This record gives structure tokens, C-alpha cells and sequence, in this order.
């Protein structure tokens, strides 16, 4: 119901390019996922937060690399990036506007990479990524090391 | 101004209110000797003077990333945890630990009773307020709550708070029964 907007709002969820939204409506790393597309495309939030590191250097082979930081012990990276138009310590909405993807740092060809962190631990951005209003289940099914009973009674007491 | 919803979400999720209920005195910890760093003089929280085994309550929603029991030296036992839009909060000195790390947290939840565990200088709960690290005037957060809402807004220094309600007013916007049909 309302629970669910709420939630999605909060935790990452789907895919934070357009084109791979309107195609879904893509190759796994060790670990994370690179999403190839041209430079300059937009890259938009996940899921609402805090801008952890806007870090424009190598940042180990990542390049230009952002890490939003969501409720809950959530994180997204976001990397190779062209260009970054947030700051550390800046508050961005779900869907919200945060870069441009590029070949920067270590990369064969122009991709985003992105991840999904729980407590800094890696966990399967394709979970998360096709987790989405119509299949809502999903991560609660495909991703079961989440104590999801602890987490959305707690999201549902927000909401109160 | 904010609305209603505004106000109760943000106080959930950011630190506010008192951890613990009974205390004599509050204290910047800048004039003791400091728990780690053994000098007075360092940005760094406050200390309530408490009655030993006085429940302690997390000041909002979140996950604990770090506990220290069975320990007396420095910070002594302690609860860490890690809040929505980069703040955390720290609880030191305790006698005893109730929370586990990577437990996620409610706030007003019981997660420890005070101590003198640790460089304490006595009884006391040492606490602590940050922004991505960052030291922040936890007495502006003690003083925050709806009727006086003020309070932890004069901590701008390093935080955004009107991109902050911002965010949060795209949150509770969702409340309306609506919306997005192309
Ligand atoms: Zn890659």
C-alpha cells in the first residue's frame, strides 16, 4: 500500500540509468554491476540519502565516484563517472540527478558501475535493480541474508 | 516553515531528545580530561553525571555498527550507531550493553545502562552527535523537539538543513494517495 512507495523511497531500487528502466519495463562484476553506455549519460539515485563522497581521483581503478549513503546501513557507489554534480554532505531525493557516466579510473570502455552495500559488505545489485512496484517481492525473495522482519516493521513505524 | 509530517519523520530518523533520563549535570566533555586523548580542551560531546545503571535510549532510528564490551579503558563500553542521512551517535561509559552490531534500532530502544566504565572520571554517560564524522553541539539536539523545532537548525555549519527538508518533503508527499500515471 502506502508501505510500499515508502520503502522504495529509502532502500536502493531499480536501475539508476534511464535507458535500462524503459528497456526493463548489464554484466555482473566481482562484485557489483557495469552498465556500458556512452559518456555523459545521466546517472540518478537509487533510493534517497546523504552524498557519503563525492571523490573526484582514481579512488583504486573506480575513477570519479560517488557513495550515497541511504537509512538503515545502505549504500550506493557509483563509478567511472565523467563528470559529479553534487558535494560530500549533500541530501539528494530517490531519482535525483547526481553525475555523468564516463571511462574514468581504471576501465576498458565507457560504463557506469554500480553497487549495492549493506554495513560496507557487498551484496547483488541485480536484486535491487529489478526489484521494482510491480515485482515487489523480489528482494525479499532473492535476498534473504537481510533480516527483512526486523527492517519493514520498523519502516512501518515511520510512517505512523 | 515545515509541515507536521516533515517534523515527526525527521525526528525520527535524526538524533534527538535525551538519552537518558536521569542526570544531575550536563557538561561539555572539552572541560575533563578526555577519554581517549587525556587532555581537557577537545570538541567532544557531552557527559551527563548519572547514577550508575540509569537506562540509556537510542536517540533515533538506525543500525549499530560497533559495540565495545568487557572493557575499561578509554571510551570503556560502548554503543555506536549509525542513523539515516549521515549522522551517528555515540553512548559511552556504560555498565552494561544491551545491543548488538548490525542490530537495527528504534528509536527511544533500550540499548545499554550507564556506567564508569573506561577514563570516565566517575559515573556518567558520555555522548556524542556527528555528521559524517564530524563533532557536532549535541546540547542543539538534546533541546530539538516539535514545539521546539529551532534548536538543531542553528547546527548549519556543515549541514544543509533546507536541502535536507527538502528530500524529506518528497518522503512524506507520498502520505497523499496519488500519483504518476502517464
Ligand atoms: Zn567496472
Amino acid at each position: 500500500g502506502l508501505q510500499k512507495s515508502f520503502i522504495m523511497r529509502l532502500i536502493p531500487n531499480d536501475y539508476p540509468l534511464e535507458s535500462y528502466r524503459r528497456v526493463s519495463a548489464v554484466l555482473h562484476n566481482h562484485t557489483g554491476l557495469d552498465l556500458s553506455t556512452a559518456i555523459n549519460t545521466p546517472v540518478y539515485a537509487s533510493a534517497s540519502g546523504v552524498v557519503g563522497l563525492a571523490s573526484k581521483g582514481w579512488n583504486g581503478g573506480y575513477g570519479n565516484l560517488i557513495k550515497v549513503f541511504h537509512p538503515f546501513g545502505f549504500k550506493t557507489y557509483y563509478a567511472h563517472l565523467n563528470k559529479i554534480v553534487v558535494k560530500t554532505g549533500e541530501f539528494v531525493k530517490k531519482g535525483q540527478l547526481i553525475g555523468y557516466s564516463g571511462n574514468t579510473g581504471m576501465s576498458t570502455g565507457p560504463h557506469l558501475h554500480y553497487e549495492v552495500r549493506f554495513l560496507d559488505q557487498p551484496i547483488n545489485p541485480m536484486s535491487f535493480t529489478k526489484w521494482n512496484m510491480k515485482d515487489f517481492e523480489e528482494v525479499f525473495n532473492k535476498e534473504r541474508s537481510i533480516r527483512w522482519q526486523s527492517l519493514i516493521t520498523i519502516i512501518n513505524r515511520l510512517m505512523q | 516553515n515545515l509541515n507536521l509530517a516533515q517534523k515527526h519523520l525527521a525526528l525520527m530518523l535524526i538524533p534527538n531528545g535525551m538519552p537518558i533520563k536521569t542526570y544531575s549535570a550536563i557538561k561539555p566533555t572539552k572541560e575533563r580530561n578526555h577519554p581517549i586523548k587525556k587532555i581537557k580542551g577537545v570538541e567532544s560531546g557531552i557527559d551527563f553525571i548519572a547514577p550508575l545503571n540509569t537506562p540509556v535510549y537510542a536517540s533515533a532510528d538506525g543500525i549499530v555498527d560497533f559495540v565495545k564490551t568487557n572493557s575499561n579503558v578509554g571510551y570503556g563500553n560502548l554503543v555506536r550507531i549509525e542513523h539515516a542521512f549521515g549522522f551517528s551517535s555515540i553512548y559511552t561509559h556504560l555498565d552494561h550493553v544491551n545491543v548488538q552490531p548490525k542490530s537495527f534500532i528504534q528509536k527511544g530502544q533500550l540499548i545499554g545502562y550507564s556506567g564508569k566504565s573506561g577514563n570516565s572520571g566517575g559515573e556518567k554517560l558520555h555522548y556524542e552527535v556527528r555528521f559524517l564524522g564530524k563533532i557536532l553541539d549535541a546540547q542543539k539536539f538534546l533541546a530539538w523537539d516539535l514545539d521546539h523545532f529551532q534548536s538543531a537548525l542553528e547546527e548549519n555549519k556543515f549541514i544543509e538543513w533546507k536541502n535536507l527538508f527538502w528530500v524529506l518533503e518528497d518522503i512524506v508527499q507520498l502520505q497523499e494517495h496519488v500519483d504518476k500515471d502517464a
